[PDB]
């Protein structure tokens, strides 16, 4: 071993709310753990969440969490795992009332409770009347939360590692995966963070388009890391593109905007989701409204301006108090990023890249799956992810807003809870050898050696702007197609790319070119499965085959990084506490 | 502790604006500063016992001042404390000299 | 239009002391971007520039910054509010902590005071409530400019007594973190959190500069809470 | 050792920090005056001729500009000290526009005060 080996029972890669969440469980239970970050852990993209957590708290009205669920489920277009969306729905409740003992700073109801917004995908009685579920703190919500869970780290003594950039899994010749090799940004130092339980917590990766609402550092890391250790990723062509991201920046708006009474004008001044989805209206799912507002684009009746095309979303109506008490960030975001004042004037939006509902496959316990060459369901020895990097899957085709909070809260700790379990189940795992761990540079040493390759900036533009030329709300066939073509290109270009800062302290570029691989991967796995799933279901829109296929494609889609090639999972449909919950049209 | 200087260098503070007042009020209504008059001012109970009192809280609250402007500035022990040492003796000189000045008078 | 810059390098491996680099950048006419956005193109014609950001967005407070002279964050500055004729916009690191490299300064004295302050829910467990703990919006107001704080130290990189005390001045950004708790309804130690900022430097060697308000780019007012905490301390040790 | 950005040509400062540095600095000021008005006053209260004596140092061109420092140091000192103390009770705001306002006016109010110093002197 010529690396220093760090050893610990748990190794949590990743410091958002999921991240955190578990870490925090994980040393509740006794064991010791490594929580990585590769920045500073509140400035994780948790921290940037507007609306809130939506949990069936019951306050703002009578609730159930079987209703939510059934919003879930449907939300889903029915690719959600039911047991899991189950789990997570009726856990809930409980899991988001303890952040508050915690100190979370919701907003309050008069009579003292949580306040709970109206949000997309909400109903009561199981597709009834809007339902109002999503608890918040103002529009700060991701902020509130992220900032308690580190105070709660603080109180715990929690062991962090502040920016460190975990760079690969350490496999062993069993296949089980035993830790990490982790770069230290401020001395440049190498590390084999050992362990018997490696927790993926890294996030997303809406940086594989060209506009996005996420953080820079959402680079799909977890994604790439899994790939290049075997491990397949399930549902990658399923985007989330959040209908209001500010145009012409990028920059999220609330659907708590909407939620609090707002709606979407086109240049008519026609309410348009009136007509696209009658009952919910400019509450209907998010895969439907990012829809209604390109094709209102597309058609020559949307807006144009400094801001280039877009829909208008009118809020002057609920008056300045109601603004800058429930909504006084997306003033602020709104005032810098689109020099437009909500209070007087709507906000110019568009439909932006936003949550990425794809990931590794996980049971509810956290554990990672891979198949076996039946098509089996395996757990993958010593891995685990939740957050956003997972995909358990509670979101299916379409995450509802506020579900991926709940899901950070309710995953995260549920690793925590059966990490003990997970790992004596799972049995001792043999050590990783010095060659497994050298495996595990390679990537590094590639950079590190390269000063004569090819601009990894132009390689990763190149990247960007084929995903949203090809893989964006819209898709069809041929073009999908070439924009794979132009994608195995690209990532043969990357092959060869150049780490043109060679420097130890602090050295960012070496950082951003070890995530551009990650990009790569991410961007390749979802345009392959793009190309796959011959159907339209939720978030994924083909103009070739523009129906829902239940008999085919009711199912996961999953890509399998040793043949890079494509294969189907089974949707799972038993609850265990109450009934199914049948396919059916899906219409708001 | 921090609460009891904070107090005291505003109570002290009050004590001396006081004292200005009434110093600045004789000199601006005094015409000619005879020998006399000056003398006459300074002989009063009530000047000295004020005077006297003035110079206990300039005392209290420039040692609570100077030492927190030693205690940013100036870090090696030995040094700080040594001027300290200069301005505590300075600040009872003041008192000690003032007693000797009006008990003169 | 040819943007001028100077900006601060450091990289211990290769410098014996700080320099000024200059840098020149074309930029659209019509066009007004963030110094954020400048600084991410400097990176691509230097690569070994190096800076934190994120969020681009002013809300994570990765990328605090000494601009012109004047901290803040450089996602949400833009460039018409830095750019003067004939003048280098100047880009420092913020004052007083150690610089790692380039722009990126060790913000682990900036920790280490919110850490000491106890930044954590701290309540005794009795009369538990039913569910939540149940505040009303009134109690609830109060915490409204406390705990919007994104911890980017431009506040207490901007405070004398800061530099002068960084291991004994709390500091404004952990001070309005005290008070957060402090007046949190939920928090029942009060008393033992003002016990413990009784000497002369947690809270006293705030001294009403106000750099820390000018700076905030979330508007926040340590000023006013450090006040408030004063007031409270005078309320139990006076 | 790493180096610190402490350079303070390089910072901006706003008239709050200067009105700030500047009570700093009459407060010291003030403590050696002190020292120096009670050596002058005791001189003028030694005697008739400790008097004439401490007059004909006032007669003094250079003299007479020291001890307009003295006043006007103590001026501000005192005036700045007073704004400092109504924010602690409450009189005055503690918001940035607040603080410059007060300083400015804080300002004023000394030039008059260093004036009739001068007058007095
Ligand atoms: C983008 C966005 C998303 C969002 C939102 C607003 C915005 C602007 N508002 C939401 C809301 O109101 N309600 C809701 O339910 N969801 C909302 N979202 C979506 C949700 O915020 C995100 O899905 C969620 O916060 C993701 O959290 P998660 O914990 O999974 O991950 P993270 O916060 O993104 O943090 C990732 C951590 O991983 C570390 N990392 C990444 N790569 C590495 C490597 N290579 N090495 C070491 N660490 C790594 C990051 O440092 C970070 O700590
Ligand atoms: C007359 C002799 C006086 C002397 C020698 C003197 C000296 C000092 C010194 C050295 C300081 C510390 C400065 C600092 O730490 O920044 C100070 C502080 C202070 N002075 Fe005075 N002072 C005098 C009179 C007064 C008067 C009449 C007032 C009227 C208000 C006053 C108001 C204050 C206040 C409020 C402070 C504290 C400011 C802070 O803690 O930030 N002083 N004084
Ligand atoms: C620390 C402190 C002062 C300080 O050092 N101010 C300052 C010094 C140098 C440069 C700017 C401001 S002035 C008011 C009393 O507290
Ligand atoms: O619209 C939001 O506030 C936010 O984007 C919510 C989710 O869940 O993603
Ligand atoms: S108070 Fe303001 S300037 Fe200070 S750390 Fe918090 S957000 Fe940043
Ligand atoms: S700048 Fe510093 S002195 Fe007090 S008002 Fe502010 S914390
Ligand atoms: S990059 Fe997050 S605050 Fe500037
Ligand atoms: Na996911």
């Amino acid at each position: 071993m010529k690396l220093p080996v760090r050893e610990f029972d748990a190794v949590v890669i990743g410091a958002g709310g999921a991240g955190m969440r578990a870490a925090l469980q994980i040393s509740q239970s006794g064991q010791t753990c490594a929580l990585l970050s590769k920045v500073f852990p509140t400035r994780s993209h948790t921290v940037s969440a507007q609306g809130g957590i939506t949990v069936a708290l019951g306050n703002t009205h009578e609730d159930n969490w079987e209703w939510h669920m059934y919003d879930t489920v449907k939300g889903s277009d029915y690719i959600g795992d039911q047991d899991a969306i189950e789990y997570m729905c009726k856990t809930g409740p409980e899991a988001i009332l303890e952040l508050e003992h915690m100190g979370l700073p919701f907003s309050r109801l008069d009579d003292g409770r949580i306040y709970q917004r109206p949000f997309g995908g909400q109903s009561k009685n199981f597709g009834g009347e809007q339902a109002a579920r999503t608890a918040a703190a103002a529009d700060r919500t991701g902020h509130a939360l992220l900032h308690t869970l580190y105070q709660q780290n603080l109180k715990n003594h929690t062991t962090i590692f502040s920016e460190w950039y975990a760079l690969d899994l350490v496999k062993n010749q069993d296949g089980a995966v035993v830790g990490c090799t982790a770069l230290c940004i401020e001395t440049g130092e190498v590390v084999y963070f050992k362990a018997r339980a490696t927790v993926l917590a890294t996030g997303g990766a809406g940086r594989i388009y060209q506009s996005t609402t996420n953080a820079h550092i959402n680079t799909g890391d977890g994604v790439g890391m899994a790939i290049r250790a075997g491990v397949p990723v399930q549902d990658m062509e399923m985007w989330q593109f959040h209908p209001t991201g500010i145009a012409g920046a990028g920059v999220l708006v609330t659907e708590g905007c909407r939620g609090e009474g707002g709606y979407l004008l086109n240049k008519h001044g026609e309410r348009f989701m009136e007509r696209y989805a009658p009952n919910a209206k400019d509450l209907a799912g998010r895969d439907v409204v990012a829809r209604s507002i390109m094709i209102e684009i597309r058609e020559g009746r949307g807006c144009d301006g400094p801001w280039g095309p877009h829909a208008k979303l009118k809020l002057d109506h609920l008056g300045k108090e109601v603004l800058e008490s429930r909504l006084p960030g997306i003033l602020e975001l709104s005032r810098t990023f689109a020099h437009v004042d909500p209070v007087k004037e709507p906000i110019p939006v568009i439909p932006t890249c936003h949550y990425m509902m794809g990931g590794i496959p996980t049971k509810v316990t956290g554990q990672a799956l891979t198949v076996n060459e039946k098509g089996e369901d395996v757990v993958v020895p010593g891995l685990f992810a939740v957050g956003e990097i997972a995909c358990v899957s509670v979101h299916g085709a379409n995450r509802l807003g506020g579900n991926s909070l709940l899901d950070l809260v309710v995953f995260g700790r549920a690793a925590g809870l059966h990490l003990q379990e997970s790992i004596a189940e799972q049995g001792a795992l043999r050590d990783a050898s010095e060659s497994d761990v050298e495996a595990s540079l390679d990537r590094l040493n590639r950079w590190n050696n390269n000063r004569n390759g090819e601009d990894p900036v132009a390689i990763r533009k190149a990247l960007q702007e084929c995903m949203q030329h090809n893989f964006s709300v819209f898709r069809e066939g041929d073009a999908m197609a070439k924009g794979l073509e132009q994608l195995k290109v690209i990532r043969e270009r990357l092959k060869n790319a150049r780490l043109d800062d060679t420097s130890s302290e602090f050295n960012t570029q070496r950082v951003e070119c070890l995530e551009l691989d990650n990009l790569m991967e991410t961007a390749y796995a979802t345009a392959v499965s793009a190309n796959f799933r011959t159907e339209s279901r939720g978030a994924h829109s083909r103009f070739d085959f523009p129906d829902r296929d239940d008999e085919n494609w009711l199912c996961h889609s999953l890509y399998l990084p040793e043949s890079e090639s494509m294969t189907r999972r089974s949707v799972n449909m038993e609850p265990k506490l109450r009934p199914a919950f049948p396919p059916k049209i899906r219409t708001y | 502790n921090g609460v009891h200087d904070f107090i005291l260098v505003r109570a002290t503070a009050i004590v001396l604006t006081l004292y200005i007042i009434y110093m600045v009020g004789f000199f601006a209504t005094s015409g000619e500063l005879t020998y006399e008059v000056w003398i006459g001012f300074f002989a009063s109970a009530f000047t000295k016992v004020f005077t006297l009192l003035a110079l206990f809280s300039i005392l209290i609250h420039a040692w609570i001042g100077m030492w927190q402007v030693l205690t940013d500035y100036v870090k090696p022990l030995a040094l700080r404390l040594m001027l300290q040492l200069v301005i505590v003796v300075a600040l009872v000189v003041y008192v000690i000299y003032g007693f000797v000045v009006v008990w003169g008078v | 239009m040819r943007l001028e810059f100077s900006i601060y390098r450091y990289n211990p491996d290769v410098d014996d002391a700080p320099r000024m680099q200059d840098y020149t950048l074309e930029a659209d006419e019509g066009r007004d971007m963030m110094l954020l956005d400048a600084l991410i193109q400097l990176k691509e014609k230097d690569p070994s520039l190096s800076f934190r950001r994120s969020c681009r967005e002013g809300v994570c407070g990765s990328d605090g910054l000494n601009m012109n002279g004047k901290n803040g964050l450089a996602c949400i500055t833009p460039i018409s509010a830095l750019n003067q004729p004939g003048k280098k916009i100047v880009i420092r690191p913020l004052p007083g902590l150690p610089v790692i490299r380039d722009l990126v300064v060790d913000m682990g004295q900036f920790y280490a005071q919110y850490e000491k302050i106890k930044p954590y829910l701290l309540n005794n467990g009795q009369n538990p409530p039913a569910r939540e703990h149940l505040q009303m919006p009134e109690q609830r107001e109060k915490l409204d400019g406390l705990y919007e704080c994104i911890l980017c130290a431009c506040c207490s990189t901007s405070c004398p007594s800061f530099w002068w005390n960084p291991d004994k001045f709390i500091g404004p950004a952990g001070l309005l973190a005290a008070y957060r708790f402090l007046i949190d309804s939920r928090d029942t130690e009060t008393d033992s959190r003002l016990d413990g900022l009784s000497d002369a430097f947690s809270v006293f060697r705030c001294h009403s500069i106000m750099n820390c308000v000018s700076v905030c780019p979330k508007g926040l007012n340590p000023t006013r809470a450090i006040g408030h905490i004063k007031s409270m301390l005078l309320q139990r040790n006076a | 050792q790493r180096p610190v950005n402490l350079d303070l040509q390089t910072i901006r400062f706003p008239i709050t920090a200067i009105a700030s540095i500047l009570h700093r600095v009459s407060g010291v000021i003030t403590f050696v005056a002190v020292g120096i008005l009670l050596w002058l006053l005791g001189t003028s209260l030694s005697s008739p001729e400790g008097f004439e004596q401490a007059s004909a140092i006032m007669g003094s061109f250079f003299v007479k500009f020291i001890m307009w420092g003295i006043l006007t140091a103590l001026a501000y000192h005192v005036v700045v000290g007073i704004r400092h103390m109504m924010m602690d009770f409450g009189y005055l705001e503690e918001t940035f526009e607040a603080g410059k306002r007060s300083a400015k006016i804080s300002f004023v109010i000394t030039v008059v005060l260093s004036l009739l110093a001068g007058v007095l002197v």
